[PDB]
């Protein structure tokens, strides 16, 4: 009954895997990532960083590394997913289809088996010849390189060591020797193996176990000549090569342990190393032992680079180049300068990957225009807490606003010869034209000599042979550069008026009544060449030059006003080119011809909203491309700026809709403007790249920003972020950090770094009287309050000692004019197992200042708040209590609840309650107040980690469990007897393959009605630890039947990296039991439909019967779907 | 069986008999649960009463469920099994009040007045608690006021022999001499909550001179309502007992039940008069 | 305490040692079954628990007689209200010892009964001969991995394993729910529904009634120690229903956990006020713990709480030896002061040279957990 659908708004952001190799081909670097499922093959050059191809990878990828066997002349790759599905790819580019086909593909998990403690590891054979997987305890998966077992067909070998910490292939061995660190009793010892394949067992390795360091993590098989293993650990660092022994004791490795490691040289002469806390380490081996031409080990010495950010997987790129992959913080790319020296640090950063995850908390909220989301959300960790402020558009700044009554028409004038930059900028008024001086600052309206002002402009510009065609819809009164004088001056033979002064590079036709000439401006002359007149009057007249030549237009396209049609025609000549069918009653407002990434395009935009998309032939004919995007319902103009050595044409409507393309094809990224009317570049002197907005308010004046989907901002709070909560009144946020201070011999605690608490504008420490070694880490707790336009920590508000806190709420209460910032606290002790004495405490935001107006003390911890209509419904331990906000300004207990769990998680709506808690105990509670208690409706266990739930509507509640999955359940109303009515159906299965934090309700798009309303119902997002923030809105039954019945359709067409089925990788995921998806929608999988080829798309459809408009039309052609995929991928 | 505990013969091991009336039968016996000495008192209602003399027995037992008091035996429960109502009790095995009278007697010495009111007050305030919530015993005699090596007395045998033999008046006569009748018994003008007190002044009596206040050697009944009518019993020594002593008697054995005062007025007097003997 | 705990364990007051099985026997999960009924048992059976029982009824020692040839296994309804029969769930026990003796003319088994698995029944059928045979569909018992499976970095597996045990303990949280600053819930939260921290809780308390050591005894599966507690637990049959149907064991550790920590005070199941004893007074006689399940001479057991103090009970009796429970001790009988029912007995040392002298012997069935001042007894997960 759910029948709801789930798209991903933003891919994870969070890399758990870095390699490096040769790929594509022999000659190539490659800097392959993966962040959760997105595999972002680079290539390393001299300039950076090349992106080459991102595939979709169906399942979660843990393992991944270069591998080259023998015969072979590029890398190939390893990729095991978190479900154990193994595919080894290869890279394949034939010509322009850059295709990652997969060599070998299958399955590796065993029936029965309990997934190891230190997870998963992967290693390969540096002969090429065994893949080392450990996935269950007491058992290891090995599998045997060759053409004939293409299915990674696998052998078992029989572990008699339970403990197994981090397992490395060796260097230098005649067989495939394995040696790893791993715990016992008596202590932490290194022993080793020789795998062999001939008897399908283990063997005696090259020497004993050893007695090593109370911490040992890590292997690193040092490669030839050294050969052996180096061992890791919190404390030291060795080398076990058999009679070989070394090992030192560096002092500046005690600070944290050591958890990625990286190889900076072929031959093993250096290691890099990274800490928790992300700080590069460097590890030189010397060779300065030569015994008779033989080289081994001197010393270990280890050395202090510098601080990067919080480092997982290391990896490095030629001429000492690093890509430092992060999971909570941002992914860097560093130059290791070996002189440098400035501070202590051989480090300096050059890139930065934006890095969503990990998000705890998010506030869909409207920031600056008003009707659409702006997702605020809390993302970082330690250190690199931060607010990625997603939007979806394209917007301007404005750096000039000069008021315009109505600006009608504005054109960029040159009147400076050799000057290469924008001078004038006449405006075109009702019936005059003003011309605008605009050097620099200037914005006065100077008039030139060789210009009129007594009339419309509709082409004011500039044109070569040193001629400046002002264009006027009286006549084309041409001037000049140096005199500025009227050179000729071609009127119209009948006194006729040019609808309008359409133009090109070389040429001027204009549309006199209801004939169109051409006129170029010749040199130091004007004449006409052509003369013809069409069937209807032509509203639109568009000859601009196409490309080459820049003398000339070979083809213009025209609109008939008696016809709405496009009219394409031969400028020299009246043959016509084509003719479109697309088209009627309301006449086109402008014509272009469009040329992205050189592909030739013409979009029919129309006076009363409706844009003919289509493409066009410069050399003859026309195509018809049948495709209307709405970009808006008023009336617009095409104008074209490049500001950016690309096309970037962009329609002026009511709303901005921008025509950009991202590699082939359109995607409207909907521009944030008021109202753009008319749009001319403004490339002034002082206005380098940027543009002049021409609005009905206002003429403004700026840089647009960016062609980009999503653009994310960023700011930096050097703290744990835990909450965020929109305040709309105070103009404000509230959000929760955690900075670690150090326990010192002081009776105090020191900062670490400066961070948003420490250098927060105004700080206040509460001082409630209502109720320690050195070195040790204690956190404390802070509410900061921060702007919407600045993001300024404006607050940083510092909690009582050892005090907790667990929920944000703001809200306004009962009957007051004021609204209140509240916060719950839970005092926990280290002593006390579960706190017995938390707190609830009062803020109100107002003149600048957050004061405690209010406060309430309680006997345990609170978990959740919410308003439950007026009244704060604070859930306290186990006992869901309500309250009611009095007019003396304290917290008065009004109801109980006792409950059988624990009340974590609280989302009312109406007069309902959802209560759940860490184990999936979702309970249901009704409030009567016909009797002032609370109640309970159904009441649904099960044993499984939830990570957040949220209520869809009045019968469906949503929630994300343990195993990356996702859930929704709904209570009958139709239960004939109580015990049903006691009960929360479950009807949706997923793997989301994420891990969410946060539900929110909201969306990012401009909310429209669209007169017959919408496919989707609600809009709910959920942020991840990773980032991939997501969208899933309830559908209709017979919605939903359509696209179920047609994702199964797609599945049989379009392939995956792996040959994964989405069978498998959606269905739902449990320790113990797999279930098919049902009850959802995926709409990554459902947006890539149209990115199919065209015959493709009549295999997908051939007996849908999809109109339900009286008639199954089961023909339904392609366009139908396109006409539904299309309009779901708006709601995002 | 456990689950109803005390409510079953199974979970009960009968050791022998001790009491045989007319209509019910007394034993002493424990449990195989907790081995309680208990007072099992088995009847048989199917033979002896109809179905309405059945339902009067039951509520009054039920008055008897409340009765939770030191001095007055604890009731245990009430069950029927076997066609027999089964009524177990605290037993009280190291005698009763009699056994030291006459004791007493064959020594051939007065008790001392100091001795008397120290257990009398006691009795006084078991007979205060079934008085207080309107149940009578009618069977108020030292036979069944039993005293353990504690000093404790308790009240027994609270008028369940006596509620299966209101059919059977005229067989008063041939089981026993009812030294205790009261006139408004004898005279069948219904029992009535002075009768109690009437007995217990035969009981002060009898404690102290060693005999009934009615007795009489080859006495027949018809004597025995004549001396009960006029109340002539042998006049109480004054030099081994005080006025209060004798006053206190001569209102409670007293041919008017209206005249007979209440029980809190003689529990109170117990209650002073004890004391001052007590220091003295 | 010199009680040589091990001798309640062996049931030496039952006479012979019984024959003892070898064979175990367990059912499929979710699997449709049909298991005999005992007629006369009325505990609350814990699966991991071993129960011994005396048959007297013919019936009885005849459907034993037919098991001990078969599987053994024998189903514990645990009935919720007695009076009717009736019961929603059940436990399945196997049979490992038994003894069968022909006393006074009869044949007369004692059998001891280990409990193994949760089940639900659908069906409450009684055959001709009076035997109940039950519907049984087994409980899964629900296996959850660590709260930080699904949200802990690859990276950092590599520090989940670990070699003033407060400085332990502390040093035991910050290092396997570090990435607890990924999600939005607090480090010392997801503690208290892991198993490994939990069980460290119960055993602190279980000090302060045994002086036995934890590394031996008390075991170390977060399975095997949710019913070894919840078996010894001085606890009615009503909260101990509430212990049956839980299937993850992580709940039914932070169940007991609050079981043991707000039931401060007891009191008699008649009276539902008047206060018996206390859970500081509770001292361990037994490696089963201060909770040993014993038998009366004709098949009725009586599990027995022995604590130094108890309260509000009337001495009846002497002291008998007969069947003492206790090797070497004496009883008193006592009884409620107030409801008059059968609390338990005073136990009194003839031999002075042994200790301890004087500990009251009280059933389990008459005693009430009760939270002190007044709310209403709750116990979350
Ligand atoms: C079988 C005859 N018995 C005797 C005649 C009946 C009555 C009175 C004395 C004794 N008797 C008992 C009744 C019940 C029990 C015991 C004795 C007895 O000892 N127990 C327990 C509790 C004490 C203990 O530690 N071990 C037991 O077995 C009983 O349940």
């Amino acid at each position: 009954m759910s029948y709801n659908y789930v798209v991903t708004a933003q891919k994870p952001t969070a890399v758990n895997g870095c390699v490096t190799g040769h790929f594509t081909s022999a000659e190539d670097l490659n800097l392959l990532i993966a962040k959760n499922t997105r595999l972002e093959i680079y290539v390393v050059t001299a300039e950076g960083l090349r992106p080459v191809k991102e595939v979709g990878m169906y399942g979660k990828i843990a393992v991944m590394e270069l591998f080259r066997p023998k015969g072979e002349s590029k890398d190939l790759l390893f990729i095991l997913t978190a479900k154990y599905n193994a595919c080894i790819l290869e890279y394949k580019q034939s010509g322009e289809s850059i295709d990652i086909i997969t060599r070998a593909h299958g399955n590796v998990q065993d029936r029965i088996g309990r997934p190891s403690e230190t997870g998963i590891i992967g290693i390969i054979d540096p002969e090429c010849r065994m893949i080392g997987l450990r996935l269950y305890d007491g058992l290891f998966k090995v599998i045997p390189l060759d053409r004939d077992n293409k299915e990674l067909k696998a052998f078992n070998i029989r572990l008699e060591e339970l403990h197994v910490i981090d397992v490395k292939f060796l260097y230098g061995c005649q067989a495939p020797t394995i040696c790893f660190v791993y715990q016992d009793p008596q202590g932490r010892h290194v022993k080793t193996y020789e795998v062999s394949l001939r008897e399908k067992e283990f063997n005696k390795g090259p020497w004993k176990q050893e007695n090593v360091e109370a911490e040992a993590s890590m292997v690193i098989a040092v490669p030839e000549p050294f050969g052996g293993a180096i061992i890791i650990g919190q404390e030291s660092i060795t080398y076990h090569n058999g009679d070989k022994y070394l090992a030192i004791a560096p002092p500046i490795i005690k600070q944290s342990t050591i958890v990625c490691h990286n190889r900076v040289d072929p031959n093993g002469s250096r290691y890099l190393l990274g800490d928790m806390e992300g700080r590069l380490f460097m590890l030189l081996l010397e060779k300065e032992e030569q015994m008779d031409g033989t080289v081994t080990l001197k010393d270990l010495r280890v050395e202090l680079l510098g601080e990067t950010s919080i480092a997982e997987c290391l990896t490095y790129l030629d001429n000492g180049v690093v890509f430092v992959g992060s999971r909570l913080g941002d992914s860097q790319l560093v130059k290791l300068n070996v002189d440098s020296n400035e501070q202590g640090s051989y480090v300096v950063a050059m890139e930065t990957f934006t890095n969503l995850g990990p998000i705890v908390d998010m506030c869909v909220v409207d920031l600056e225009r008003q009707g659409q989301g702006q997702l605020v959300t809390c993302s970082g960790a330690f250190k690199e807490g931060s607010l990625r402020i997603i939007r979806n558009g394209i917007g301007i700044h404005e750096h000039a606003s000069i008021d315009l009554p109505g600006i009608k028409g504005l054109w960029p004038l040159r009147s400076d010869p050799n000057r290469e930059t924008d001078d004038t900028l006449v405006l075109s008024f009702v019936g005059q034209t003003r011309v605008l001086m605009l050097n620099g600052e200037e914005v006065e309206e100077t008039e030139l000599m060789g210009f009129v002002d007594d009339q419309q402009t509709f082409f004011c510009g500039n044109v070569a042979h040193q001629q400046l065609i002002q264009i006027t819809s009286a006549s084309v009164r041409l001037v000049s550069q140096e005199p500025k004088a009227l050179v000729s001056e071609w009127k119209e033979p009948q006194a006729k008026n040019i609808s309008v002064a359409s133009c090109n590079s070389s040429q001027v036709v204009v549309a006199v009544g209801r004939a169109l000439y051409y006129l170029q401006i010749h040199p130091q002359e004007l004449r006409q060449i052509s003369h013809t007149e069409m069937e209807h009057e032509v509203a639109c007249l568009d000859i601009t030059p196409l490309g080459d030549s820049n003398g000339l237009s070979p083809l213009c396209a025209i609109g008939l006003w008696t016809d709405i049609s496009a009219r394409i025609l031969k400028l020299p000549s009246f043959e016509l080119l084509h003719k479109e069918m697309l088209g009627g009653e309301i006449i086109p407002r402008s014509i272009l011809m469009t040329t992205f990434e050189s592909s030739h395009y013409l979009l029919c935009a129309l006076g009363d909203g409706a844009l003919f998309y289509f493409g066009l032939n410069i050399e003859t004919g026309l195509l018809s491309d049948r495709k209307k995007v709405t970009l808006g319902t008023q009336p617009t103009v095409l104008r074209t700026f490049r500001s950016l050595s690309t096309t970037n044409v962009f329609a002026c409507s009511d709303r901005p809709t921008v025509i950009y393309s991202s590699n082939h094809k359109l995607v409207f990224s909907n521009v944030n403007l008021k109202e753009v009317n008319y749009m001319c570049p403004l490339n002034s002197d002082g206005y380098p790249d940027s543009l002049a907005l021409a609005n009905n308010s206002t003429l403004t004046i700026g840089t647009i920003d960016e062609i980009q989907k999503l653009h994310i901002r960023t700011v930096p709070l050097y703290e744990s972020p835990r909450k965020i909560c929109y305040q709309e009144v105070s103009q404000c946020f509230g959000v929760l950090s955690s900075r670690i201070e150090v326990q010192d011999t002081s009776g105090g605690t020191t900062a670490l770094r400066p961070s948003a608490s420490t250098q927060a504008l105004s700080s206040s420490v509460s001082s409630s009287k209502l109720f320690t070694s050195f070195g040790e880490e204690v956190e404390v707790h802070n509410l900061l309050i921060i702007d919407q336009h600045t993001f300024e920590v404006l607050h940083a508000h510092q909690f009582l000692q050892n005090e907790y806190a667990l929920s944000l709420v703001s809200c306004k209460l009962g009957k007051d004019p004021n609204t209140y910032f509240i916060v719950g606290t839970a005092m926990v002790y280290p002593e006390e197992a579960e706190p017995k004495q938390g707190r609830i405490v009062v803020f109100q935001y107002s003149d600048g200042k957050l004061q405690t107006v209010a406060e309430k003390e309680v006997k345990g911890a609170v978990y959740s708040m919410v308003e439950f209509n007026g009244k704060l419904l604070a859930s306290i331990n186990s006992t869901v209590r309500l309250y009611e906000w009095t007019t003396e300004k304290e917290l008065r207990t009004e109801c109980n609840h006792y409950n059988n769990i624990m009340a974590l998680y609280l989302k009312t709506k109406g007069d309902f309650i959802l209560v759940g808690d860490l184990m999936r105990s979702v309970l249901l509670l009704a409030y009567k107040p016909m009797e002032g208690n609370f109640e309970e409706i159904a009441r649904d266990f099960n044993p499984n980690w939830m990570s957040a739930v949220e209520i869809l509507d009045d019968d469906n509640f949503l929630g994300a469990e343990n195993a990356f999955n996702l859930f929704v359940c709904q209570k009958d109303s139709a239960a004939t007897t109580d015990e049903e009515r006691q009960h929360l159906q479950e009807v949706g299965l997923f793997h989301l393959g994420e891990f969410v934090n946060v539900f929110c309700h909201g969306s990012l798009v401009m909310q429209n009605l669209g007169e017959t309303s919408t496919p989707t119902q609600g809009s709910v997002l959920f942020g991840t630890v990773n980032g991939m923030i997501g969208l899933v809105t309830s559908l209709s039954e017979s919605w939903y039947n359509l696209l179920l019945d047609m994702q199964n359709r797609l599945n049989k067409v379009i392939k995956s990296v792996g040959k994964i089925e989405h069978s498998f990788w959606r269905s739902f995921h449990t320790e113990r039991k797999t279930e098919p998806a049902t009850g959802f929608i995926d709409g990554d999988l459902i947006e890539s439909f149209l990115d199919i080829s065209r015959p493709k798309m009549q295999e997908v459809v051939a007996n849908l019967q999809y109109d339900d408009g009286s008639g199954m039309k089961r023909e339904a052609t392609a366009d139908d779907l396109i006409k539904v995929v299309e309009e779901l991928t708006r709601i995002h | 069986r456990p689950d109803m505990g005390y409510n079953t013969l199974a979970n009960f091991r009968i050791e022998k008999k001790i009491g045989r009336g007319q209509f019910s039968e007394v034993y002493r016996a424990a449990c195989l649960l907790d081995g309680v000495p208990v007072a099992l008192k088995k009847v048989q209602i199917f033979d002896l009463m109809d179905a309405k003399a059945r339902a009067d027995c039951i509520k009054e037992i039920d008055l008897l469920k409340q009765l939770n008091h030191p001095n007055v035996i604890k009731y245990y429960a009430s069950f029927i099994e076997d066609n027999e109502l089964n009524i177990v009790l605290e037993l009280a095995d190291a005698g009763d009040l009699s056994r030291m009278i006459k004791h007493f007697k064959k020594q051939k010495r007065l008790i001392p007045e100091r001795t008397v009111w120290k257990y009398f007050v006691q009795l006084c305030s078991a007979l205060e608690h079934m008085h207080s919530r309107r149940v009578m015993h009618r069977d108020i005699k030292p036979a069944n006021v039993f005293i353990t090596a504690t000093g404790v007395v308790k009240l027994g045998d609270l008028g369940l022999g006596r509620f299966f033999s209101s059919k059977t008046t005229a067989a008063h006569s041939l089981v026993g001499t009812p030294y205790y009748m009261s006139p408004e018994r004898i005279h069948e003008n219904g029992y009535n909550f002075k009768s109690d007190i009437w007995s217990l002044g035969c009981l002060l009596y009898e404690m102290a001179a060693l005999q009934s206040p009615f007795y009489g050697d080859k006495m027949n009944l018809y004597s025995l309502c004549k001396k009960i009518e006029q109340c002539d019993y042998p006049p109480l020594p004054s030099d081994h007992y005080s006025e209060e002593l004798r006053q206190l008697v001569n209102m409670c054995i007293n041919p008017d039940p209206e005249k007979r005062p209440d029980v809190t007025y003689v529990y109170d007097v117990a209650k002073r008069m004890h004391a001052c003997t007590a220091s003295s | 305490i010199n009680f040589d705990t091990s001798l309640p364990t062996s049931h030496t007051y039952l006479g012979a040692d019984m024959e003892e099985f070898h064979g175990r026997t367990l059912h499929d999960d979710d699997s449709c079954q049909v298991i005999p009924v005992l007629p006369q048992v009325m505990m609350i059976l814990i699966p991991g628990q071993t129960l011994p029982l005396q048959l007297f009824h013919p019936q009885e020692v005849s459907m034993v007689r037919n098991l001990i040839q078969k599987d053994r296994t024998f189903a514990v309804l645990a009935y919720s209200n007695v009076q009717e029969r009736e019961a929603q769930f059940g436990t399945t026990a196997e049979i490992y010892a038994y003894r069968e003796e022909q006393d006074f003319g009869i044949e007369i088994v004692k059998v001891k009964a280990i409990g193994r698995q949760r089940f639900k029944v659908l069906e409450l059928r009684t055959q001709s001969d009076g035997i109940q045979q039950a519907k049984v569909q087994i409980l899964p018992e629900c296996v959850l991995p660590s709260t930080m499976s699904a949200v802990q970095l690859e990276s950092l597996n590599k520090c989940q394993i670990f070699p003033c045990s407060y400085k332990w303990w502390q040093k035991y949280q910050k290092r396997k729910f570090h990435c607890a600053n990924l999600t939005s819930w607090p480090r010392w939260l997801y503690s208290l529904y892991d198993a490994e921290t939990l069980m460290d809780r119960i055993k602190k308390q279980l000090r302060e009634w045994d002086e036995n050591l934890k590394d031996d005894s008390l075991p170390s599966n977060p399975i095997d120690f949710s019913y070894r507690v919840a078996a010894c637990l001085p606890i009615d049959d009503v909260l101990r229903i509430q212990l049956l149907k839980i299937g993850s064991a992580i709940q039914r550790l932070r169940c007991e956990l609050d079981i043991m920590n707000k039931c401060t005070s007891l009191c008699c199941k008649q009276c539902q006020e008047t206060e018996i004893t206390t859970k500081n007074e509770i001292f361990s006689l037994s490696l089963c713990g201060p909770m040993a399940a014993y038998v009366n001479p004709h098949g009725y057991v009586h599990e027995t709480l022995t604590v130094y103090k108890a309260c509000n009970l009337n001495l009846i009796g002497r002291p008998s030896t007969e069947h003492s429970w206790f090797p070497g001790y004496a009883w008193t009988v006592a009884q409620c002061k107030i409801c008059a029912s059968h609390i338990g007995w005073k136990f009194t040392a003839t031999k002075k040279d042994m200790s301890p002298q004087k500990f009251w012997g009280l059933t389990r069935s008459a005693l009430l957990p009760t939270i002190p001042d007044t709310e209403d007894e709750i116990s979350p997960d």
